[PDB]
């Protein structure tokens, strides 16, 4: 009744989808074979007559290795084999490759499979598109797929949980290029974009989880917990129900401004767990601590526009209201002048489940704070000079142009992120 | 010895909505329409102006040649090189 | 080297050679243009001066390159790889290399590479060297062609920064 | 399902390819009779990259060996892994090219090139999806360099979009093997600049330095140098053959490495290269691997990177490792040695991770650095080429093969243009 | 129950026919004494296509061996399978034609042709239904070419509607056996154009090249060439003798192959021809067989298909195979080599599949290509004929046999007309 279609594009999208679907299977009790020994699964799984549940997801990639790892792993009998879509040639960190030449047939097939998936849902709350801004598959194919989805499905809430390149640390070289291109692309298609930085999640893992050697599996587990907290009000009842459609109206003040910081709490290992009270007020304070933000973007630089709080577990409205009142009275947290309310509180009675073998502890309370703030303009400011620094002497431009792009496209993308900078400054200023 | 970047515009026989203008034959400006739906009063990019060595909105080929490469061909016969 | 230089002594054979080139050049169907030019064509008129007294005095070494580049396609309408997109990618790469050479010349860096494509290799003496260059920017004002028009205008504006030499080179 | 067609050229190229195929079969658990004996699913998972299955369980390499003299491939066939290769993929002439690039490119390579392309097309069309070709050979050799460049040109014409990878053994700086090395190298670099998409520069003297200083060997024969080169050629594509936490194929490496098309010559190195005495004494950590990686001595090219500036640098790590560790270490390296790194590229690092390290090694890492230091190698080769060409020493051998004298000047001009290209991006300033 | 009358003519024809009958008897499980020793129902199911049952379990071939000198027939009878033929089907003269077409067609051919026709009629009338006649011989021989042309003309007169199939071994390009080969071949081509409905062109030197290159044999005698020709001759009719998933008889092949009546000369090939050494190494797949099929080296004719244009091409596959696989492979071949394929025929593919492969081979495929490439062979034979006829060398015997000089000019005129038609349909454009 409340179905949500999940899309996972590129290696990062698929590798966070693995964590997401492990978490959902554990949360609903579905065994990895496919069937479980009411109807809370319908948001993520569609049940067949034999009792086997197949998830409403689509694993899209131009590279065979990542998808074949899923085809060979434990979840080979869960996902639909036609839902797993693999290409032949990788996008090679080339947005033009993943958006103009290789991505065409793959996005056509993905649209067909997504249409088959959406015909199976009575209602449709929206799409959860999981990609990584900074790779040809994630950027190019993600943008192409989102454009086609906007064209055909239309008004459906598309939530893009994108991973943006970190300020200083990075793994690619043309990452600023394809990041700017994908930002230009998805500025006008996705309805709510959630920004994530590997650097910030690494800092979270190092400081709170005490993992001196964080890895992608840990990052994806944290992201999956955030997504499960976000979707908890779809599957499990509780006071202050929130919906995917409510996220848009209570978080996006203007359509251009829809990029969002995300922060989970608590992030504590078992050893340090049950050593602190972890009350509602304290976990809200931790969630609004600048360190717990999963984007390398200090909120103290900007001004909060909206803060949607997602509480899970034994949380009472009296405590949540007292905590948010303390947050409002606190001087360090600063909101814009034109948003006196600026808070979207939601509670739920299903605490987040713990994945065995993970580092997260079993905590009876959880908070996912998703904030629209003008501070996020800082990351765009960083990418805007990282782009033009190489673009001044046209580094790597021949690669992108070789797959059917033009210098005008680079100029247009740069101008659009400049316009986004002006948008952030304008909305921040009185 | 300078580079004389001239601009010539295709006369749209269908007469589409033309946004370019030339005030004095030197400068050309294009006004991209701001998208009303996308971020109302939150876009801030509408105008793009440039200055060149000449603009030809609608001229015959004779006029185009006379204003484009006559000097270059004259230089060619005066021994200089030329490239259009 | 290896280019068939054809001497001309009257207007009619010049016209005939040019129209033979017009026939021989590669043109393909396209949505924006019925017969799009899918190749950068270069028609060089080589002029060899000699004085009124002549007798081996102040001769030869003059050039005039008339070049019609291939259009810069957005590569979202063509689609078909059947020698409409595969060659469009090459056209775009050559044009981007030309624009990068223009950027390096405007910055007036030391070497400003010319070997990265046959286009810059052919126009090495042009755009610099000792040659009077006059770029033409053909634009098309349409409600949806504004992006392409602005790309052309930006390239032309960055080209205007350049200024070359004019040496009365003669025969050696 | 992304195949790679291997080609070996000349004596040096054929020996390197034989060692490379031995190492690949070892890593995939393939015995010299072709039967798989590895007892691991991942080894057979992506075996189709390098091998095809015969009627039985036999797995034959997708390799093509060329030579103008049959002695080198007779030695190859007598080698330990000589029987795996297709008997049809041994293509030989009758008389060898006397260290003459002209003979190997115009006179004698012309007849054999048709058979070579026939075999190459037969191997390539059989492939489902073709990542590209890798050609192992040596600059400064007649049949090797000549046929390598001619074949690379032909394959570029046939498959423009397919990846081309070259492992070229550039003539060593200090001690030269053949006298006409500068001629052959200068003529071959001209073809590699235009045709080869991705090129690896290797020097025998740099290999001798690495094996005598880090490996501390006493009698390093050519087998050991070919073994190190083979280890690097495996490490460059292990992301194609094994699951990786952050995988990166050959085209991804090329895109992230090459800023401008002509600057596709790379110095490469392998880690961890440890002496037998200090194997137990060394601690396998990602910081140690990176520290050994960024040493100039680890480079298998003669040029040392300290003189030049790193345009880009990729590192393909292998093993169960922390991506946070890897990224932090290489960001720290960039910050500490920012002077050696190009300013107008904010991040000069392409980091990739694979989950399957080579056998015996808990961790490993192959490095591919594009730096302007290779300027000095090209400059030295030009300092020799011009000295010989002013007096036209040995030029009659090349001229009598039907190659114009103008071609030498044109090749030198191209090579010096590349040198100045590297210099411009060595001393170019931001803004 | 669609019978075929096999006729062998001349020494080469008799040897090839003996090998063909040995191969067919081996395939059908017939021992040299004729008793069925096959242990398979399908072998006897359509044994009547080529053989007849005697009073006992003996089976007699429907073969006629016709010659002017008894030595070749004595050798054939002393051979391993010389006893199968009915002793009445050996029609021999007493004085052979000295490699003289005039002798084999006019002087010595008149007497023996009556007995030959009598035996042909006796063998044909016994048949329930007659598909037609197949005559194996060599162009460039007196009795061979002579008996072949005269008998084919007589059979054309008697049975106009019955299929006529010829296997002519055309004189080889570079090395010729007899001096008068161009004369005999030119005289025979004129008759084969007019009378033979369907003809295969074979070359001894193309046979030599294929057996030395693909088979890699060291000292292969004429027996091996006859073996390969026999394999093609069997595969052309295995659809008649064995069940087929998509069967196609001789007349179906002729209709699908011959666009215009005069262009009925075809070059054939057989796959898979694998060297003994690489038999274990090659992969037996439909794509592999198609790739070997479309190679110019696998073609049994000296003329290479690359020079000409394929008017049509039929492929008779044998074995348990996917019809989708075969059709997709051959369509892909056409798409790739569309430059070599005639434009005004939308599909140049005639694929037939039989369920019973030859003994020993899991799968096989015979190829029959009608292409304009044979133009160059006709041109070469004309270049030899004209050179000899300009000086009238060796013309005096043909003059003394009662054959007019005008016949040489007429034969050359028709042969050059065939060359012109090949050129016309090679360079004919659509619309
Ligand atoms: N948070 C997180 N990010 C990841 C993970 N894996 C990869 N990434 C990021 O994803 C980016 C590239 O993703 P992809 O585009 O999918 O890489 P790919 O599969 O090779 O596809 P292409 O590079 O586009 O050809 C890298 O810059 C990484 O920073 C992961 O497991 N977790
Ligand atoms: N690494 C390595 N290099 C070699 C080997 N054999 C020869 N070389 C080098 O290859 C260079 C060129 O020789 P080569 O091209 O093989 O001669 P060619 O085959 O006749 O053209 C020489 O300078 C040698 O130093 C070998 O086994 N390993
Ligand atoms: N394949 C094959 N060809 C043969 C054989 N014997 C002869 N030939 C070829 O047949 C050609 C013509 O000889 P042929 O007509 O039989 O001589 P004739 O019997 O006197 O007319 C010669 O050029 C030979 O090369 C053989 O045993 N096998």
């Amino acid at each position: 009744m409340r179905e949500v279609i999940s899309i996972h594009i590129g290696q990062a999208g698929i590798q966070v989808g693995n964590a997401c679907w492990e978490l959902y299977c554990l949360e609903h009790g579905i065994q990895p074979d496919g069937q479980m020994p009411d109807d809370a699964f319908n948001t993520f799984f569609s049940e067949t007559g034999a009792g086997k549940h197949v998830p409403r997801c689509i694993f899209l990639d131009l590279e065979p290795t990542v998808v074949d790892e899923v085809r060979t792993g434990t979840y080979r009998q869960l996902f639909h084999p036609e839902q797993l879509i693999s290409g032949k040639e990788d996008a090679a960190n080339n947005f033009a490759r993943g958006h103009y030449t290789i991505g065409k047939e793959i996005v056509d097939l993905a649209l067909d499979r997504i249409r088959k998936l959406a015909d199976n849902c009575t209602g449709l709350q929206g799409f959860l598109v999981f990609n990584a801004v900074g790779g040809g598959t994630g950027s190019g194919l993600g943008s192409l797929l989102l454009e086609r989805l906007s064209v055909d499905y239309g008004k459906k809430s598309k939530l893009g949980f994108t991973v943006y390149p970190s300020p200083q640390v990075s793994t690619a070289v043309v990452e600023p290029y394809n990041s700017v291109l994908s930002t230009h692309s998805l500025l006008e298609h996705t309805d709510v974009a959630v920004m994530l930085d590997n650097e910030a999640i690494y800092d979270i893992c190092r400081r709170s989880l005490d993992i001196e050697r964080p890895t992608y599996t840990n990052l994806n587990r944290l992201i999956a917990q955030v997504i499960s907290s976000l979707t908890a009000s779809l599957r499990f009842d509780g006071a202050l129900n929130v919906d995917i459609t409510e996220f848009q109206t209570n978080l996006v003040p203007y359509p251009r401004i829809h990029f969002m910081l995300s922060s989970y709490a608590p992030i504590i290992s078992a050893e340090k767990a049950y050593h602190e009270q972890l009350s509602v007020a304290e976990i809200t304070n931790a969630a609004f601590e600048p360190a717990s933000m999963m984007v390398k973007c200090d909120p103290r630089h900007g001004k909060y526009m909206a803060c949607c709080l997602m509480y899970r577990g034994d949380v009472v409205p009296k405590d949540v209201n007292a905590s948010v009142a303390t947050i409002k009275t606190k001087r360090t947290i600063q909101f814009v002048d034109w948003c006196p309310t600026g808070f979207k509180c939601g509670i739920n009675y299903q605490p987040p489940t713990v994945v065995p073998g993970g580092d997260l502890a079993k905590v009876q309370r959880a908070v996912c704070m998703i904030s629209n703030s003008t501070a996020i303009g800082e990351i765009f400011s960083r990418l805007d000079h990282k782009f033009d620094l190489m673009y001044a002497k046209r580094a790597f431009v021949h690669w992108y142009v070789g797959e059917g792009m033009e210098e005008g496209e680079f100029s247009e993308a740069r101008e659009d992120l400049a316009a986004l900078e002006k948008d952030f400054e304008e909305v921040g200023a009185e | 010895q300078a580079v004389k970047v001239f601009v010539r515009t295709r006369p749209t026989a269908t007469s589409g909505s033309g946004l370019k203008l030339g005030p004095d034959g030197q400068s050309v400006s294009v006004n991209v329409p701001k998208d009303l739906s996308a971020g109302p009063v939150n876009n801030q990019q509408e105008q793009f102006s440039f200055k060149f060595d000449g603009v030809l909105e609608n001229v015959s080929q004779e006029a185009a040649y006379t204003t484009l490469a006559h000097e270059v061909v004259d230089s060619l016969m005066a021994g200089y090189n030329g490239t259009i | 080297r290896g280019l068939t230089l054809v001497p001309v002594r009257s207007e009619e054979e010049a016209l005939a050679q040019f129209f033979l080139g017009e026939q021989g050049r590669t043109t393909a169907g396209h949505v924006l243009n019925a017969e799009s030019s899918r190749s950068h064509t270069v028609f060089t008129i080589h002029v060899e001066m000699r004085t009124s007294d002549a007798a081996s005095e102040r001769a030869v070494l003059s050039k005039l390159n008339l070049v019609d580049l291939a259009g810069s396609e957005r590569t979202k309408k063509t689609g078909v790889t059947g020698q409409t997109l595969k060659e469009a990618q090459f056209i775009n790469r050559s044009l981007s290399f030309l624009e990068q050479t223009v950027n390096a010349l405007s910055r007036k860096d030391t070497y400003v590479p010319f070997r990265q494509t046959k286009l810059t290799a052919v126009l090495r003496d042009a755009l610099g060297g000792n040659c009077k260059t006059v770029m033409v920017a053909n634009i098309w004002a349409e409600p949806s062609h504004n992006e392409e028009t602005l790309s052309t205008l930006r390239f032309a504006s960055r080209v205007r920064t350049l200024t070359t030499d004019l040496a009365l080179n003669e025969s050696n | 399902m992304r195949e790679i067609v291997h080609i070996q050229g000349g004596q040096c190229g054929n020996q390197i390819g034989a060692k490379f195929w031995e190492v690949v079969s070892d890593e995939h658990g393939i015995d010299p009779t072709g039967t798989y004996h590895g007892d691991s699913d991942l080894q057979l998972e992506r075996i189709n990259v390098y091998f095809n299955e015969a009627t039985g369980g036999r797995y034959v390499p997708r390799a093509i060996l060329m030579d103008l003299e049959p002695g080198t491939m007779d030695s190859v066939r007598s080698g330990p892994y000589g029987q795996i290769f297709r008997p049809d993929n041994f293509v030989f002439g009758q008389t060898g090219a006397g260290n003459n690039w002209a003979k190997g490119h115009y006179t004698e390579g012309a007849e054999l090139i048709d058979s070579v392309l026939d075999v190459v097309r037969k191997e390539a069309e059989s492939c489902d999806c073709l990542q590209g070709f890798q050609v192992c050979h040596s600059l400064g050799g007649g049949t090797g360099s000549g046929m390598g460049t001619l074949l690379i040109s032909k394959i570029r014409e046939e498959y423009p979009d397919r990846m081309m990878l070259t492992f070229s053994v550039v003539p060593s700086p200090k001690v030269s093997d053949t006298v006409v090395e500068p001629y052959n190298a200068t003529l071959s670099v001209h073809q590699l600049v235009e045709n080869a998409d991705e090129c690896m520069v290797l020097d025998n003297e740099a290999l001798y330095d690495i094996c005598f200083r880090t490996l501390k060997l006493t009698t390093p024969t050519f087998g050991d140098l070919n073994h190190l080169i083979s280890a690097v050629m495996s490490g460059i594509t292990c992301c194609l053959r094994f699951p990786g936490q952050l995988n990166a194929d050959l085209r991804k490496l090329a895109v992230n490495l090459i800023p401008f098309p002509r600057l596709h010559f790379f110095m490469v190195g392998f880690t961890p290269l440890t002496s037998r005495g200090s194997q137990q004494y060394r601690a396998l950590t990602v910081p140690e691997l990176t520290q050994q990686m960024w040493d100039a001595k680890n480079m298998m090219c003669a040029a040392d990177p300290r003189h030049g500036r790193y345009l880009t640098a990729s590192a393909l790590f292998r093993g169960r490792m922390s991506t946070k560790e890897v990224d932090e270490q290489m960001l720290n390296v960039q910050n500490k040695n920012s002077s050696y790194f190009v300013e107008w590229i904010p991040n000069n690092v392409k980091s990739s991770v694979c989950d399957i390290p080579p056998k015996g090694l808990k961790m490993s890492a192959t490095f591919i650095g594009n730096s302007t230091a290779i300027q000095e190698m090209f400059k030295r080769v030009s300092e020799q080429f011009t000295a010989m060409f002013r007096r036209k020493a040995f030029l009659h051998w090349y001229t009598g093969e039907g190659m114009d004298e103008m071609e030498f000047t044109e090749a030198e001009s191209n090579m010096n243009d590349l040198v100045s290209e590297y210099q411009q991006y060595q001393d170019a300033s931001a803004e």
